[PDB]
């Protein structure tokens, strides 16, 4: 299933694949789940991301 | 702005 993203909150590389750290809107911050780069529907916020970093 | 879980 798909669900809103709130924010980026870390980026790494695991068995050669992109994971993003994600805060999952209106879930608490236990649930904060590692996901790889190609679950996400998130350009903006993965553009956002990796500017600012 | 949202991504499949797993």
């Amino acid at each position: 299933e798909e669900f809103a993203v709130e924010k980026i909150i870390d980026r790494r590389v695991r068995k050669g694949m992109v994971e993003y750290y994600l805060k999952w809107k209106g879930y608490p911050e236990t649930e904060n789940t590692w996901e790889p780069e190609n679950n996400l529907d998130c350009q903006d916020l993965i553009q956002q991301y990796e500017a600012s970093r | 702005q949202t991504a499949r879980k797993s």
